């Protein structure tokens, strides 16, 4: 699916993002609810890995904008 | 589809089914100095032609290039099936490509916008492929009908010997016209006493003689023959080719007909009724009808063109006499608030202290009318 | 504004007239050419000509008859060769009168040697042929008696 | 040849060579009734085309069929080549079949003489064939140019407007007239002053008025428009 | 379709839908006098109807066989399907089995033209053939309404 | 009787000659129509059978017969 012009890209930019993992630790998914929740409806597979662009999928960046400037705000 | 391979293509006209896997290559011809990425989207049949969004085309297994790759970009074309196979038809929908630009295409350097990035696209059957059943071979038939490209004003009109000048509709004319010239069909059947050649259009040829039934010789008979000399013969049209399909009281020009270098000839001018009117002879239809040297010399085989008309009327003269005579059916029918299109041109009226311009309308110019019997 | 139409010639002469008083002016080139012994086929007609005590046919040819003017015009067929191979024939009897080269510049020809107006009946269809070269050699017409016996 | 079948023909014109066998079946249609007896001789490339005497026809490799047969006759079409293989000339000559009547037909029975033994030709290539080289697809150009059947008699002249009335040549007149009008080329390019319409042939159009150089105003001077 | 047989076409009546394939025998056996051949062809649905010359029958798989042959020739009608099955609407299109003179027939002998060849064309399913889904029997109304022969 | 469509095609013809006289249209509301376009009473032998037909759109176009002219040629 995803193909970066790493090949023809000559050695211009930086391929991969090199930098310190998130100071956070990992949460719990579903095995909280399952005891209380009247239902734990699972999804299709199929959705479980395909990276989709998000409603909240476009962004720009221009010499206008001024550092601060939020590109996008996600909430979960 | 087998239509994206012209090989395929042409070898389904000879099998009645198919299944199968393409290949797809897509190919972009870039620079290292390019920048921006396209995006091949695999949408399944039974989905609709609504437009996406970028972000929606990456809902759908897809394909996501940059501009600068050198190598082509495969995709399979896969035959997601509802059946079990094809039968050619149209209401087999089948798997789609649809390719839309992913990021703008940014070109640095000397940047010239004249620059842009070329893309083709290529298939290719896999060994999945495969035709169903032979059925005979291909072949059809056609194949279509097309115009000459020439405008009404250089054009001869039908049922006047002039030029047309003037293109009209005009709806407080009569609507449905009984017209025997300027008659044919697009499949190049002529109709009534349409003849080929505009020079023949309201004009006649006879033998000419001075009978004498009131017994004072002004009465020329003529017993018609057609144009090009040959006899007429009552037959399945209304008179001899292009004899005038109108009334009212048309001046003839009668002049002996001209065979060889040499012919002496002789030229009167004549009044001759077209109209029923009325106790009553002329019958085109049989070969026979009656003029009168405009009193008010020349016989033997005469040519007769038409120099004006007196009380014109746009309907038919009485071909037979009072008798059933065969007729080219009125021109119609139209569709409620359609208008019959005029192609126009004006004859000399005459008057007796006053000739003015009469107007006189005919379906397709000449040349349309020899153009649809030429091409059949 | 008016239009004029012709009534009657006076002195005809079959040249054309003077167009651009005494210039140069763009012109038709004349017909042809023609193989030896190949002559213009001519449609004709009888143009009124008085006199003056006396008015008579006289005798005005052209090179095809308007309809296939139009035709021509109208189809803007593709040519693939120098000249078309027709035969005249009457449909009705069958009989075929006979072979003639339509060439592509728009004029008709026969081989004839007569010297000798020779007539044809006007009843008359032409049909297609072949391309047919430039240098295709028609077989004659006026001719004449050509049986020929061992004897 | 692939033109002995559609398919392969078709085929043809996507590669630029062949080569391989077909095979070839004869059917008859006839009844117990009959008698007569069919010859076909393979006839090599490089031959000639002259005719035949049944007897030399005996002298190709031959098979000689009976009429009542019911099973249809299988004759090998081989490939006899010269070369390795066949590049789409026409100077290919290849492998022929005749076929000749070897004995007279001769029916029984309340003999109806329109009776007749119909035969029908069937073709098939054979494992061997196979096409060469793949190129381009095909398509082309054309088409051809036909006339209207319309009398002469029956059309319009186009210099002077009238019907036609006279069909000739005649060697003594002008042989190569320089007519302005009636002039068009087979591929409908018009020429000179040839107008479409035969009303417009020998007419003209104008704005008219008397101006006065000798000062009689008996003379029209015609400022010329198109007819249209 | 099952109304190539008597029986099966009875059975009809009462399913809705079938699928299968037919076992057809055309049955020929003129005097040993007449000469003649026939040829059937079978034509896969999608084709459409078009007037095939004799010619055009040879490019759909087909059988040729002389008028006179004791023995009916057998042919197997093939059901095929871009569908899993068949209902009983005109939204279906089966194979088609199509028999044409391939040679005029001639007889010989003392020909007497009230001679013509009589054939017979018969059919029996093949084990692969089955019905589909049990419907109220019947469905077959023609109330056409008619003029009495009275002048006026 | 259960009408199925909106007219009857039906035929007037001669039994005793076998004489088509002509083609009409039976509107299912009870009255018949021709297609004639003369001006100009037509009239019909009476001795004279109609025959039904065919349902039927209302559109149905009838045969015109009648001009009994064909006027043209072609050859």
């Amino acid at each position: 699916s995803s193909v970066d012009g790493a090949s023809g890209a000559g050695q211009l930019v930086p391929e991969v993002n090199a930098s310190d993992p998130l100071a956070m630790d990992p949460v719990a998914g579903s095995s909280t609810a399952v005891a209380t929740a009247g239902q734990v409806n699972p999804i299709d597979p199929w959705i479980i890995n395909n990276f989709v662009q998000a409603p909240q999928g476009e962004f720009t960046i221009s010499p206008n904008n001024t550092p601060g400037d939020v590109l996008f705000d996600l909430s979960l | 589809g087998p239509h994206l391979n012209p090989f395929l293509l042409h070898l389904s006209q000879m099998y009645n089914g198919w299944v199968g896997n393409m290949r797809v290559r897509i190919m972009l011809a870039g620079n290292a100095f390019t920048a921006g990425k396209i995006i091949v989207s695999c949408i399944p049949p039974g989905f609709g032609s609504h437009n996406l969004t970028i972000a929606q085309a990456t809902l759908f297994p897809h394909v996501i290039a940059d501009v600068r790759t050198l190598d082509p970009i495969e995709v399979p074309l896969e035959d997601v099936r509802n059946v079990l196979f094809h039968n050619n038809d149209r209401n087999q929908q089948t798997m789609r490509l649809v390719c839309m630009l992913y990021t703008p295409l940014r070109t640095g350097g000397g940047t010239g916008d004249s620059f842009v990035v070329a893309g083709r696209v290529m298939t290719c059957p896999s060994p999945d492929f495969n035709f169903l059943f032979l059925v005979p071979a291909a072949a059809a038939a056609a194949r279509m009908v097309d115009l000459p490209v020439i405008q009404p004003r250089l054009c001869t009109h039908a049922r006047w010997p002039a030029p047309v000048y003037g293109l009209l509709v005009d709806p407080s004319l009569p609507s449905n016209p009984q017209w025997q010239n300027g008659r044919v069909h697009v499949d190049g059947t002529l109709l009534g006493t349409t003849p080929i050649s505009g020079s023949w259009v309201s004009c006649f040829a006879a033998e000419a003689a001075y009978e004498f039934q009131s017994g004072t010789g002004e009465v020329a008979t003529f017993t018609l023959i057609e144009q090009d000399g040959s006899a007429y013969v009552p037959g399945d049209r209304a008179a001899p080719l292009g004899y005038p399909d109108f009334s009212g009281q048309l001046e003839i020009e009668v002049q002996t007909e001209t065979t060889k270098t040499g012919d002496k000839l002789k030229v009167t001018t004549f009044e001759m009724i077209l109209g029923p009117t009325t106790n009553a002879d002329q019958a085109p239809y049989q070969g026979r009808v009656f003029a009168s040297v405009t009193a008010a010399l020349v016989d033997g085989r005469v040519r007769a063109v038409p120099r004006s008309i007196y009380g014109f009327q746009d309907t038919i003269p009485e071909y037979n006499d009072g008798l059933l005579v065969p007729l080219a059916p009125p021109i119609g029918p139209f569709l409620p608030g359609e208008v019959l299109l005029r192609f126009r041109t004006y004859m000399r009226q005459i008057d007796t202290a006053d000739a003015a311009a009469e107007a006189i309308d005919c379906a397709l110019p000449q040349e349309f009318v020899s153009w649809f019997a030429s091409n059949a | 504004r008016v239009r004029a139409v012709p009534r009657s010639i006076y002195g005809f002469q079959d040249t054309i007239p003077e167009y651009n008083d005494g210039l140069l002016v763009p012109l038709a080139p004349p017909i042809g050419p023609f193989l030896p012994g190949e002559v213009l086929l001519r449609f004709r007609t009888y143009m009124r000509q008085i006199d003056t005590a006396d008015a008579a046919a006289e005798a005005i040819d052209c090179a095809l008859p308007q309809e296939f003017v139009s035709w021509f015009a109208s189809n803007a067929f593709t040519v693939q060769s120098e000249a078309l191979l027709l035969r005249y024939r009457n449909t009705l009897t069958g009989q075929l009168l006979f072979e003639c080269k339509l060439y592509n510049e728009g004029y008709i020809a026969l081989s004839y040697s007569g010297s000798g107006p020779l007539t044809f009946p006007t009843d008359g269809i032409f049909e297609v042929v072949s391309w047919v070269p430039r240098l295709y050699q028609l077989a004659s017409v006026g001719s004449l008696a050509t049986g020929r016996m061992l004897k």
